[PDB]
């Protein structure tokens, strides 16, 4: 607002108006609105005046002067013009201080600048000062004025030009949003300043929240506003017991201890699709009619397959009903079969409602919703259940999962858009760094992963929009170029989705899923806790002995999904970026020591070998390779077997590991609640296969690195 | 007609009624701000399943003369719905690829025009050089630096002006209109966009792009023009730095009061220029404010 | 050989490979760790910390509220909440000291900020807790809510549009005997004085807490001249972020190492303050912004204290509730936690039984009295004004020893670093810094908290190591599209790539590849692949017959079948304007016909044939559109307003009338319309004129 009216008027105006207020002691940076009031009231004054002459004969005419100023002068000094004045004249001694005086007309001319309408301002100062033998001209920001008995004294013009100054104005504060305040600043002739009281509740409320030893906000208020700093810090300090203190334990190379990871029985797999054990059947170069279409694709590959037999249950489900799941698998075997033999096939093919697909979906197992007061009676009603989760202990098939997908695998799975030619240098270097990357990860097991995820959950959401209520077949399926570069198109199961009546985004959809298998459950009973397997056939393999029958078997399991997590599920190629992104990481640090670019080091050397596994020998290590195929193997796990408690566990053992990387600089690490970190640590090691595999390679580098 | 119909459809309800007595021009933008509903959650998946869709986008009945119902493959380009709020008609994007391919073609001279900013980066990118990339710790330095240039001379506020003045000239205030002289860059940009059928409110931002002043405040460790700035992702980074250098009428009124119905309907402002020297007029100007005006004499 | 990722630390140090810690780039698939529980865990843990304070019942809601300002000091390590009001005025007047006149400036800048405020700056905030629907809103639904009752109930300054004139509605509302509240046919309830005080006064849980309109005026205010002092401190983390922060990790080591002599010892310690906002206490921010305030015009310092004034009598919703099922028939049923102060303690778990007993003389009116300690969200920039007063504590001259301190805060971490003559000076000054932070109620946390030899170190996720600063406080963006259409999604996913490397330490392979993966999402979401290629969709003939046609291929939009140009060199350049040149004047020209049937973050983009809209899919207002409705068909009268904000003196239906009137005379006029169509025209106006003087 000061901004606004020292930009605004002239400079001369603003000099007199920070004068007029100084007289009274008033601070324009604080008081801007009665700042502004006065500015606009002597730019108003002025304008009146200005441009007014007497000829030699008592006319006037616009170029003596017409008009004398009054209110821009001090005062005594005004009182003094104005006696003078009334004394030559003979005019009669106005009660209030006037604002010019006009000689053609002989009086004293009152000139007031209005935010409200102009005719309750004539009122009130007709109430308040007029009395007699005063003209009174009042003027408004909205183009309106008003004057005594309709005279004007001035021409049309110059109250046009005065109009019309106050008019812009009136739009430039509006548009700088200051003309609120401006006219809500004005109370009959005055400016005001803002109000803010606090009274009735809000004043017993305010007095209700200060320290103890004070009863009203005023004198808190008081207190704080004589307050003078004395040795208050000082005298607490000494006052408080020593016991409150930060002591410094030091962190040595034989302080660290290994995380204790928690005892029970061996956890089991969780994931939504089988990894290693996985079983596809392939067509290769998909030149069928209706291709492109999930239905068809997967009847070819199902086609491709002989040595299907009676189905039988192997590893039965503890939990379930293992009848159930066999009958569902005859069901889509039969409802395949009758497809194939009708020669005319649809887009999509939905189950029809059975015994066995209602239970093993599901199916109205869902308690009905019923008020508490009309069931609080009930004996065995309860708290839903929360408790303590279940200990697990560490299995070893986790890190063979993870083995197995850091391996090359004879196919690509990955094929990125085109981007523009590279012209400037660091272009080119991104564009190696990118292409050697994209080389090493492109027929990694992760890629399959992510291109398996990405796939299945596409099609589970596609499935839950469109068949709302309807028991859809969903054929797992992928897409891969072989080394000769001709496509392939593989199939590792069904999914059977049941009602997807998706309101909001954490509500579940169950599903069965059948996964073809060469792994017998009966090696790793443990792994397979949550499924019934079956043996579904024979496959026929080539050893040096010829063609070996081997037992197919069929992982099958009811699952649930939501919304967010098949769009988590979805936007899994995101993984490569991160992975890339720690790779360019690195190298970026350690150009940052060397001061010179290093892509041609870390991918080209061929001879640096980085510390990327640990057998019976000891540390292995690894190229470069290598290293990507792994970071993107952990950035795959971390978002398939995503969990609270391994953020939980990564947030609290990179303080740890941060401290260790502090000893290893021989910076004089120091602790103050080590075990408490251990504790919160620890914490987050319950069951999750994934998260005690991270522990556990934590203990493995801190008895390496301590070392 | 349409517009004056839903203006007292609205002024018959009590509610509606009083808003539009109570708030006053000067608030309209605030209770713009008073929106209802929600934001849709997850656009892209919305969008992605929109696109499968058969007729996702939506025209004007205009379509239906010009674009016809099916290609020579016999897939229909748009049907007959509405969206029901007007007679926008449903169609697909294969009605735009066949009006990309087929449309009647026009004139573009106006969009290097619209457009200058874009293609002076354009230009600028196409005939810079380029030098080596030199890596070492980065220590960059916080500064305001100037993401548009605007035009030297003028302000911001007076870049509005102009902008108004271009695009909304039946819409300038007082301001503009009691104004004693004209701008050469407003009648410049007025003889340049004469016949440009693009939409009023893009060749305004476009304007305010192009004339307006806008500064961020940046950390740099390099060159700090408006010229360098658009290319920050591609000369600095976390320990790298790429040497690049770029390859490059209506005024004199005084208000005088009011509308008086004595001296006639209110006029627009395009409709000033036929007013004599001193005649007074009302005319509508800002965004609905009736003033009793005349020329200077 | 069994493959070990965290192996590769033994080679390369923790802060080059820090982002290997970092397990999700993007918003992981549960958002669990919230629920009625949590809530009052969290009261019970704040009224914990306070036990030895002063208890009082609210003489307006009744509601039990316990002081510890000037408690007894603590005698242990366990976080305390006895802040001293002697011990916080003189680390503000230190503060004051050092940095003189930086209050009196930063107050000038609130007034002016508070003085053009607009009622619809609390449209912008994020979901608010409604109370007149008692429920989580958007922040404009609330707000209309919120003004439609206050009007119903005689309620009107907020119509001066500014946002003090909405706040003196609150204060009135508080003195209002009885509230109405009008629900749409019609259904009416009424609040007490009590019960409308109480639900002014609470938080909603689901930053977790969040706060109703009736505070978050004064709470914004309150921000801004918190705002305004931590812009003026060099220690302050805040609001600055991006490379700043480098900047300043950089400049205090610098400062606390560099000016150190040969024989000075530097310590660095990695401070966490995790749940401190516990400890903090809605007084001493009271008593701060009192002192802050001093010498100031009274209606300022009046509305700055009101917010902690009403954040110290504030209320806890304890939120949905419980779940309980059966076994013996497989029952449901959910119990909102407003019964759960007259229910009995046998159908929960002993842990939620041991709650619901800590937490039941709390219990008012389905909400826990919490006096104590704060949310987290609200005064975070007050709380870093704190924290920052006792780093400034540690100069030489206030510490009056050999050692010293110094470093940063953002009111969600802490780096401290501590220089001194040897290993005991150094012990000292930490045990110094931990006592004074304890004596204003700041509670360091041990476990999370670690020390070493200056060089390395952590704050706000920023990793810094012998100079080079790795930023991993944000994650990495959405590289899909973003839904509006064709141009502005190619022009959202380049930008958000660009803005990535230029503040987020992108690395150029990395956009390289976000760049290919947002082109591929584009292309499969638009079914716009390269013409060339054999992909079947429903667009495939029309993009392939356009790509035969045309001669030049390069100028094709990714949209039309063409090849994608873009990489880092071009991010900024309109994809339209990129391969302008390129384009055959045909396409061009039908591609950039302004009259083409579908053309009707700040991104640059040109407006063309792919400018389509698409098809739109689908209390206490019985309208809820009717402030759209309104803004709407002004600005068909009134082009110019969707481009500048409106400025006029007359009603809007004034307004619309004369332009509608000079409008249809204009048309009439030139053989545009017909007697019979000015004549409706006019009666129609006349009508509107009549009904707006009715
Ligand atoms: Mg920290
Ligand atoms: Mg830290």
């Amino acid at each position: 607002m000061e901004d606004f009216v020292r930009q605004c008027f002239n400079p001369m105006i603003v000099e007199l108006a920070e004068k007029a207020m100084k007289e009274y002691g008033e601070d324009p940076k604080i008081e801007t609105n009665k700042f502004a009031s006065i500015c606009t009231h002597l730019e108003v004054c002025f304008m009146y005046s200005d441009f007014h002459f007497i000829d030699e004969r008592g006319e006037s005419t616009i170029i003596k002067h017409r008009f004398e100023i009054i209110e821009g002068r001090d005062r005594t000094m005004a009182w003094t013009v104005v006696n003078s004045i009334c004394n030559t004249t003979g005019v009669e001694k106005p009660k209030f201080l006037p604002d010019l005086y006009d000689y053609k007309e002989n009086r004293f001319i009152e000139i007031g600048v209005t935010r409200r309408e102009v005719h309750i301002y004539y009122l009130e100062k007709a109430n308040k000062i007029k009395s007699e033998k005063t003209h009174i001209h009042i003027f408004s920001f909205t183009g309106e004025e008003m004057a005594t008995k309709a005279d004007y004294t001035l021409d049309e013009e110059s109250r046009a030009r005065i109009k019309t100054r106050l008019f812009t104005i009136r739009q430039e504060m509006a548009s700088r949003g200051l003309w609120d305040s401006f006219r809500q600043s004005e109370r009959g002739e005055e400016t005001i300043e803002e109000r803010f009281e606090i009274t009735g509740t809000m004043r017993r409320l305010a007095d209700q929240s200060l320290p103890p030893n004070f009863s009203s906000l005023e004198n808190f208020r008081a207190y704080v506003d004589g307050f003078e700093p004395n040795g208050c810090i000082e005298g607490k300090l000494s006052q408080m017991s020593k016991e409150v203190n930060a002591r410094i334990e030091p962190f040595l190379r034989t302080t660290p201890r290994p995380l204790r990871l928690p005892d029970g029985p061996p956890c089991s797999q969780r994931s939504k699709f089988l990894l290693m054990d996985a079983l596809k059947l392939s067509i290769e170069d998909p030149s069928h009619e209706g291709e492109g279409i999930p239905l068809y694709d997967a009847i070819k590959c199902m086609k491709t397959f002989f040595g299907w037999k009676e189905p039988n249950i192997i590893k039965p489900h503890e939990k379930g009903i293992n009848p159930n799941y066999l009958l569902t698998w005859k069901q889509v075997l039969a409802e395949l079969q009758d497809i194939k033999n009708e020669e005319k096939i649809p887009r999509t093919k939905n189950m029809k409602k059975t015994s066995q697909l209602k239970w093993a979906l599901g199916e109205n197992m869902a308690p009905e919703k019923v008020d508490f007061e009309d069931c609080k009676d009930v004996n065995d009603l309860k708290q839903y259940d929360s408790d303590e989760p279940e200990p697990r202990s560490l299995a070893c098939w986790i890190q063979s999962e993870f083995n197995k997908a850091c391996e090359l695998t004879d196919s690509s799975w990955v094929e990125l858009d085109e981007i523009g030619e590279d012209v400037a240098p660091i272009e080119h270097i991104a564009s190696m760094r990118r292409n050697y990357f994209t080389a090493e990860v492109s027929h990694c097991r992760a890629t399959e992963y992510i291109m398996k995820g990405v796939y299945i959950n596409t099609a589970l959401l596609n499935a839950s929009c469109a068949a709302m209520d309807d028991f859809q077949l969903i054929p797992m399926i992928s897409k891969c170029i072989t080394k000769e570069g001709r496509r392939k198109t593989n199939l590792y199961g069904f999914i059977i989705k049941g009602r997807s009546h998706l309101r909001n985004d954490t509500d579940v959809v169950n599903f069965v899923s059948m996964e073809f298998s060469l792994t017998d459950p009966r090696l790793e009973p443990h792994k397979w806790e949550k499924y019934c397997v079956l043996e579904i056939g024979d496959m026929l393999l080539r050893t040096a002995v010829g063609q070996v029958s081997r037992p197919m078997f069929l992982y099958v399991r009811t699952n649930g999904t939501s919304k967010i997590k098949m769009k988590w599920g979805m936007e899994m190629r995101r993984c490569l970026l991160q992975s890339l992104q720690q790779i360019e990481s690195m190298i970026e640090a350690e150009s940052s020591v060397k001061e010179k670019d290093l892509t041609k080091e870390f991918f080209e050397n061929k001879s640096e070998t980085w510390p990327i596994g640990e057998s019976p020998k000891g540390v292995e290590e690894g190229s470069i390779g290598k290293v990507c195929r792994t970071l993107l193997a952990k950035s795959v796990f971390n978002s398939l077997y995503a969990s609270p408690q391994l953020e939980g566990f990564s947030a609290e053992s990179r303080k740890l590991l941060l401290i260790v990387q502090a000893l290893r600089d021989n910076l004089e690490p120091g602790t103050f609640d080590l075990e408490g970190l251990y504790e919160a640590i620890e914490e987050c090691l319950i069951n999750d296969p994934w998260v005690l595999l991270n522990a556990s390679w934590f203990n493995s580098f801190l008895t390496h690195a301590l070392r | 007609m349409e517009r004056i119909k839903e203006l007292r459809d609205l002024m018959s309800q009590s509610r509606t009624r009083e808003i539009l007595t109570k708030t006053t021009v000067d608030h309209m933008a605030i209770i713009k701000k008073y929106t209802s509903g929600r934001q849709e959650k997850n656009p892209a998946l919305r969008m992605k399943w929109m696109m499968a869709m058969k007729y996702p986008i939506t025209a004007d009945k205009r379509i239906m003369e010009m674009i016809p119902e099916r290609n020579e493959q016999r897939q229909t380009l748009w049907s007959k719905t509405n969206d029901a709020g007007s007679d926008r008609v449903m169609v697909s994007p294969l009605a735009v690829t066949w009006w990309n391919r087929n449309g009647p073609t026009t004139s573009t001279v106006h969009y290097p025009k619209v457009y200058k900013t874009y293609f002076e980066k354009v230009e600028r990118l196409k005939h810079g050089t380029f030098g080596p990339v030199h890596f070492r710790n980065q220590v960059k330095i916080r500064r305001r630096v100037d993401i548009n240039p605007g035009h030297a001379d003028l302000s911001a506020k007076e870049a509005q002006d102009v902008i108004m003045e271009v695009v909304f000239p039946n819409e300038v205030g007082a301001r503009i209109l009691t104004s004693e002289s004209q701008l050469t860059i407003t009648k410049e940009k007025k003889k340049e966009l004469q016949d440009c059928k693009i939409a009023p409110l893009m060749v305004a931002y476009m304007l305010e792009r192009e004339l307006v002043r806008k500064t961020r405040f940046l950390p740099v460790a390099g060159g700090t023009s408006s010229v360098y700035i658009e290319v920050l992702h591609l000369t600095q980074g976390t320990c790298w730095e790429q040497m690049y250098t770029p390859g490059g009428v209506l005024r004199g009124f005084l208000i005088l009061g009011k509308e008086n119905k004595r001296y006639g309907p209110a006029l627009s402002i395009n409709e000033l220029s036929n007013l004599a020297k001193g005649e007074k007029a009302n005319v509508l100007i800002g965004q609905g404010d009736v003033v009793l005006v005349m020329k200077r004499k | 050989m069994d493959v070990n990722p965290t192996l590769l630390f033994l080679k390369v140090p923790v802060q080059n490979a820090i982002s290997t810690t970092f397990p999700y780039t993007g918003d992981p698939p549960y958002s669990h760790g919230t629920g009625t529980g949590y809530t009052m865990d969290t009261v019970n843990r704040t009224h914990k910390y306070s036990e030895k304070g002063k208890w009082t019942t609210n003489t307006e809601t009744g509601a039990p509220q316990l002081n510890p300002i000037d408690g007894p000091l603590p005698e242990d390590n366990e976080p305390s909440g006895y802040a001293q009001t002697d011990c916080v005025l003189e680390a503000m007047a230190f503060l004051e000291e050092s940095h003189p006149g930086i209050f009196e400036n930063s107050c000038l800048e609130t007034m002016e900020i508070v003085q053009q405020t607009r009622v619809d700056k609390l449209t912008q905030g994020r979901q608010t807790y409604d109370w007149t629907l008692n429920r989580n809103q958007p922040a404009a639904t609330a707000l209309a809510n919120t003004i439609e009752v206050f009007r119903s109930n005689g309620l009107t300054a907020n119509e001066s549009g500014r946002l003090i004139d909405f706040l003196k509605d609150v204060m009135d509302s508080m003195d209002k005997e009885e509230m109405e509240i009008t629900t749409h046919g019609k259904k009416k309830q009424r609040l007490n004085k009590r019960s409308y005080l109480i639900r002014a006064l609470t938080l909603n849980t689901m930053a977790i807490a969040t706060p109703g309109m009736q505070i978050r005026g004064f709470v914004y205010f309150v921000e801004a001249l918190a705002r305004s002092i931590c812009e003026k401190l060099e220690q302050s983390g805040l609001p600055v972020g991006g490379n700043e922060k480098k900047a300043k990790l950089a400049n205090v080591v610098r400062k606390m190492m560099t000016n150190s002599q040969d024989t000075e010892l530097s310590f660095t310690i990695t401070g966490d303050n995790t749940k401190w906002n516990e400890n903090q206490n809605p007084r001493m921010f009271l008593a701060m912004i009192t002192y802050i305030t001093r010498n100031q015009p009274e209606w300022f310092r009046n509305v700055l204290s009101i917010a902690p004034i009403m954040f110290s009598n504030k209320m806890a919703r304890l939120g949905k509730g419980y779940m309980f099922e059966s076994k013996s028939m497989k029952l449901r049923t959910q119990v909102p936690a407003e019964m759960l102060a007259n229910i009995d303690l046998k159908y929960f778990n002993k842990s939620t039984r041991e709650k619901i007993e800590k937490i039941r003389p709390l219990l008012i009116d389905g909400t826990a009295s919490l006096s104590p300690g704060m949310m987290m969200g609200m005064f975070n920039m007050l709380s870093t004004v704190l924290g920052v007063s006792i780093l400034n504590l540690g100069q030489k001259k206030y510490t009056k020893t050999t050692y010293w301190w110094d470093g940063l805060q953002s009111s969600d971490d802490f780096a401290l670093i501590v220089n001194a003559p040897n290993h005991e000076g150094i012990q000292a000054g930490v045990d110094r810094f931990y006592r004074t932070c304890k004596l204003v109620g700041i509670n360091m946390s041990k476990k999370k908290s670690y020390i070493n030899r200056t060089g390395t170190f952590e704050f706000t996720s920023f990793f810094y190591r012998y100079g080079f600063v790795a930023n991993f406080s944000m994650e990495l963006p959405s590289f899909g599209v973003s839904g509006i259409n064709e141009s502005a999604d190619m022009s959202v996913g380049v930008t958000v790539i660009k803005n990535n490397m230029i503040n987020n330490d992108l690395g150029p392979a990395t956009a390289q590849m976000a760049l290919q993966l947002f082109i591929k999402d584009y292309r499969y979401t638009y079914r716009c692949h390269r013409g060339d290629t054999q992909i079947q969709t429903r667009r495939a003939f029309e993009l392939g017959k356009l790509w035969e046609q045309t001669r030049s291929k390069a100028g094709l939009l990714v949209s039309d079948g063409g090849p994608n140009l873009y990489n880092i060199r071009n991010l900024h350049i309109p994809e339209v304007c990129l391969k302008w040149e390129l384009m055959d004047e045909d396409y061009q020209g039908r591609l950039c016909n302004p009259m083409n049937p579908f053309v009707s973050m700040e991104y640059d983009a040109v407006a063309t044939t792919h400018s389509w809209i698409p098809k739109r899919n689908r209390g206490i207002l019985e309208d809820e559109q009717m402030y759209q409705k309104c803004c709407n068909l002004f600005e068909k009268f009134f082009p110019s307003s969707s481009y500048r904000r409106p400025v006029g003196i007359s009603s809007m239906v004034e307004a619309m009338v004369s332009r509608a009137r000079i409008d249809a005379r204009i048309d009439f006029e030139s053989g545009r319309i017909k007697k019979e169509e000015f004549a409706e025209i006019m009666k129609i106006c006349s009508t509107i004129e009549e009904l707006r003087r009715q």
